[PDB]
């Protein structure tokens, strides 16, 4: 609602599929800080992406960020069975950090 | 419904329970006005009426008895002697939109207060002490209502609640809305209180062999005793006997 | 004859009473909807604005005699009836209670409905009428009497015995 | 009882050049405000209301704009005469409610 | 023109009363929300009182309890009376009709000044 | 009823485009009511894209199939495309309108101009 993230997305085993944040509010700012979380089935966000096209050393080369204006299309190419977890987004507003409204991604 | 137009019904002729509504939600507003939730299940009511409708936030506690504000005041007035009350949870997953839900209005100005359950429709635009601007703008030509407009970048003072207002009547009441009931399940051959919707008595229950008519309710020997009687879940005919005394 | 309509006036000034039968079902309604000077001879409907207040529905009332006995005291109006095959006989039969409504509306005067296929129909016309079937209706007056019935083994009634008619039956 | 805090507190610019006036709120504004000018000796004026709607008859050099918590009013050429003292009105609960700023005063040379 | 006109400003000592009034023109007071805003030397505004257009009026915290607004409809004006003014109450008030999400408070009055003893 | 897609304006080849489409005066939880996406070449007919229904069963044009995952959130009542490998076939606008059984696409949207190339 403050953020905007869809309900949720299942993508094939070993397909790529991208996932957007979209703000849909006007003045969220210059939307340039941009980090993803990994929620595993019962544990403590872990950064895994900020600077949306950037990414932290520790974790594996598939997901890769982009911005298209405003968003954060959030891709990941090859797929494994270990990626079946939530994702969410967040993003510096003027006042205040935010977050997005949550995403689940199942592999299938 | 908007505020100024609620959707009267009326909800009798039932055997109705008040507790079917604790399994729906969290019930964010849910205060009883003339009679106790805890005790609502089970008392009985004249005519429930029930309107619904949507407000902002910080504007559900104008809906009280004898209660005056902006809402309550101008476009939406419940008695002071009100029976019933009003239910008010926070929805703004189905009513409020990016850009504005102008759907929902409210009565802004007006001339004077309105009687308990005055609805009004009205949309024309409102006077300028003088000849308005009627079809126009100008210095003051203030329409009467204003839409709400709810986002979902608005603050929950600012969001979309839905709302219901149940009036109840208990002077005069013909019980139609009500009563729970409560089957005591049966047990047969032991000289037992009964209470067969009404009928009060002691005694041995035994399995009846009289063709009770399906019109009858009730059975008597010489002397107005009653004998039998059929039951109101399975219309199976029992035989009453007083349980056993004597002498010694 | 289909139904009846009960109330102290035909006109909308008091929340009178209807019932009304059919080929489907019984629909019985009270909501004081000014009528005309006659009954609507059947062009399906004709009356005022309403106030309605009870609404009822079920299985409708129907050589063939049937009876029907109309009482409304306490509040409530009850209806016994019985269908006998066959002028009025001479045989015993009990009336069976029907329903007991809870309309409280304070009745004083009555009638009776017709309908008739392919016929005209304005809310006032004169003795001419539309063509029918012969048919007829008896009405009578009860009034407040000592009784003595008889219950037979499987609980019907099956003789009565007027308790002041004559010295024999007192 | 939202606080409202401006910035900065005083401005000295060149004629006939712009000038750029934030003031801070604590919680979200969405676009309920409103900026006054009250030359000094006299009651207000209203110049912006809403988000950033011009009042009637207010010079279009004065500009609005901002929504949520954050808001700022923008002066295209000040003139020898804008000088005075401008106040952002929050109303996000009108019926009884306002919230006035601490003023900018603002000059010329 | 349309304007406020105020009255009342003065000087009284402490604990005592007051009362401020407001007269308008080519505009109705009785039928617009009315609202009275005031001024301490130097300091900002603050919103002190509202009257509806059906009666229900409202007051700050500030002076809640001490002041009542009151207008005589039937000559179309507006007036604060005011009770108990103490150290801080000094200040200029001015009245205003406000109409809020609407078209902000735009029409102003004279003001009147408020001072105490000391 | 009122619809309105948002999004990238501009958009390289061989990339992932997104569009959330935010519409008003209905939701996603009554029945019958459903979400398509439509394309349009610059001076060609349209053509269809994908659509979400009301129970979650998510429906596409057969010949475009598997890719454009369509995602949508019923909570704030906003569908999602997202469309990756951009072709010079893709260069066209793109509108979001609402599905129903027989008037298909009765309710369309904004709609946002998307040029394809460097
Ligand atoms: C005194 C009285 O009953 N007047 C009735 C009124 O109740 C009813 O609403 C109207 C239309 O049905 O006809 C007349
Ligand atoms: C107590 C009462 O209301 N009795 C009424 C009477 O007034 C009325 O004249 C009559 C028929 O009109 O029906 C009965
Ligand atoms: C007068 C009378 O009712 N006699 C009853 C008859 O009805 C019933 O059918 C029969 C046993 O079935 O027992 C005898």
């Amino acid at each position: 609602s403050a953020l905007t993230q869809p309900a949720s997305v299942s993508g094939s085993p070993g397909q790529s599929i991208t996932i957007s944040c979209t703000a849909t509010s006007s003045d969220v700012g210059a939307y340039q800080y941009v980090s993803w979380y990994q929620q595993y089935p019962g544990k403590a966000p872990k950064l895994m992406i900020y600077e949306v096209s950037k990414r932290p050393s520790g974790v594996s080369n598939r997901f890769s960020g982009s911005k298209s204006g405003n968003t954060a299309s959030l891709t990941i190419s090859g797929l494994q069975a270990e990626d079946d977890a939530y994702y969410y987004c967040n993003s510096y507003t003027t006042s205040s950090v935010v977050f997005g409204g949550g995403t689940k991604l199942t592999v299938l | 419904a908007s505020v100024y137009a609620w959707n009267r019904k009326r909800i009798s002729n039932c055997v109705a329970d008040y507790s079917v509504l604790y399994n729906f939600a969290p019930f964010f507003a849910f205060k009883c006005y003339g009679v106790s939730p805890t005790k609502l299940n089970d008392l009985c009511f004249t005519n429930v009426y029930a309107d619904s409708f949507v407000i902002r936030g910080n504007e559900v506690s104008q809906i009280a008895p004898g209660q005056t504000g902006n809402i309550a005041d101008y476009n939406y007035k419940l008695p002071d002697d009100f029976t019933g009350c009003v239910i008010a949870w926070n929805s703004n997953k189905l009513d409020s939109k990016v850009g504005g839900n102008y759907n929902y209005r409210y009565r802004l100005f007006r001339k004077s207060n309105l009687k308990p359950f005055e609805r009004d429709i009205s949309t024309e635009i409102y006077q300028a002490g003088n000849k308005p601007c009627n079809g126009v703008a100008g210095v003051n030509c203030y329409f009467p209502l204003q839409s709400y407009g709810f986002r979902p970048t608005y603050g929950v003072g600012h969001q979309p609640y839905r709302v219901v207002v149940l009036s109840f009547e208990l002077l005069h009441a013909p019980a139609t809305v009500c009563g729970p009931k409560k089957s005591t399940n049966l047990v047969k051959n032991k000289c037992v209180n009964f209470n067969f919707n009404g009928l009060t008595g002691t005694g041995v229950l035994t399995e009846s062999n009289k063709k009770f008519l399906p019109f009858q309710q009730f059975g008597r020997d010489i002397a107005d005793t009653t004998d039998a009687v059929r039951d109101p879940q399975t219309l199976e005919i029992l035989d009453i006997t007083p349980c056993s005394f004597g002498g010694v | 004859i289909r139904g009846w309509i009960f109330g102290t006036t035909l006109d909308s000034k008091t929340q009178s009473l209807l019932i009304v039968n059919n080929a489907t079902n019984v629909v019985i309604k009270v909501c004081e909807f000014q009528f005309c000077n006659d009954p609507f001879l059947d062009f399906r409907v004709y009356s005022s604005a309403n106030n309605c207040t009870f609404e009822y529905v079920s299985q409708p009332f129907l050589k063939n005699l049937r009876e029907f006995v109309f009482k409304n005291i306490d509040g409530y109006f009850k209806i016994y009836s019985k269908h006998t095959p066959i002028d009025l006989p001479q045989g015993f039969s009990a009336l069976e209670p029907l329903v007991d409504l809870p309309i409280g509306i304070n009745i004083t005067r009555f009638q009776t409905l017709l309908a008739l296929h392919r016929s005209y129909l304005t809310p006032g016309d004169s003795s001419s009428g539309w063509t029918a079937g012969a048919a007829a209706y008896y009405v009578g007056y009860l009034q407040p009497r000592t009784f003595l019935l008889k219950y037979n083994e499987n609980g019907t009634i099956t003789d009565a015995v007027d308790c002041a008619l004559d010295p024999l039956s007192e | 009882e939202i606080v409202m805090t401006q910035s900065p507190a005083t401005l000295s610019v060149s004629p006939g050049e712009r000038a750029t006036l934030s003031c801070r709120a604590s919680q979200s504004v969405s676009s309920d405000l409103a900026w006054y000018q009250q030359k000094p000796g006299q009651a207000p004026r209203l110049l912006i209301y809403g988000a950033s709607t011009r009042a009637t008859g207010i010079p279009a050099r004065f500009s609005g704009s901002g929504s949520g918590t954050e808001f700022t009013l923008t002066i295209s050429s000040l003139q020898s005469e804008d000088s005075a003292v401008y106040y952002c009105q929050q109303y996000n609960n009108w019926p009884p409610g306002y919230t006035f700023g601490q003023g900018t005063k603002l000059e010329i040379k | 023109e349309v304007q406020l006109v105020e009255s009342g400003g003065g000087l009284v000592q402490p604990g005592g009363s007051l009362r401020l009034s407001c007269a308008a023109s080519e505009i109705t007071v009785s039928r617009n929300y009315m609202s009275w805003v005031r001024q301490a030397p130097g300091k900002g505004l603050e919103w002190v009182s509202v009257m509806f257009a059906g009666g229900s009026t409202f007051y700050a915290d500030s002076v809640k309890g001490r002041f009542t607004i009151s207008r005589d409809n039937s000559k179309n004006t507006l007036y604060l009376q005011m009770n108990s003014l103490r150290a801080e109450d000094t200040a200029v008030y001015y009245c205003a009709r406000d109409l809020g999400v609407v078209g902000a408070t735009d029409y102003w009055g004279q003001g009147t000044l408020v001072t105490v003893s000391s | 009823i009122t619809l309105k897609e948002s999004g990238p304006t501009l958009v390289k080849p061989t990339q992932t485009l997104t569009l959330t489409c935010t519409f008003s005066g209905f939701s996603l939880s009554t029945g019958g009511v459903s979400v398509g996406w439509i394309r349009q070449p610059p001076g060609k007919a349209l053509e269809w894209l994908a659509l979400i229904y009301w129970d979650d069963d998510k429906r596409y044009s057969p010949s475009l199939e598997s890719r454009l995952t369509i995602t949508k959130d019923t909570s704030k009542n906003l569908v999602v495309l997202t469309l990756t490998n951009m072709d010079p076939v893709d260069t066209a606008t793109y509108y979001c309108a609402h599905k129903t059984i027989p008037t298909i696409f009765d309710y369309w949207g904004q709609g946002t101009l998307v040029t394809v190339s460097s």
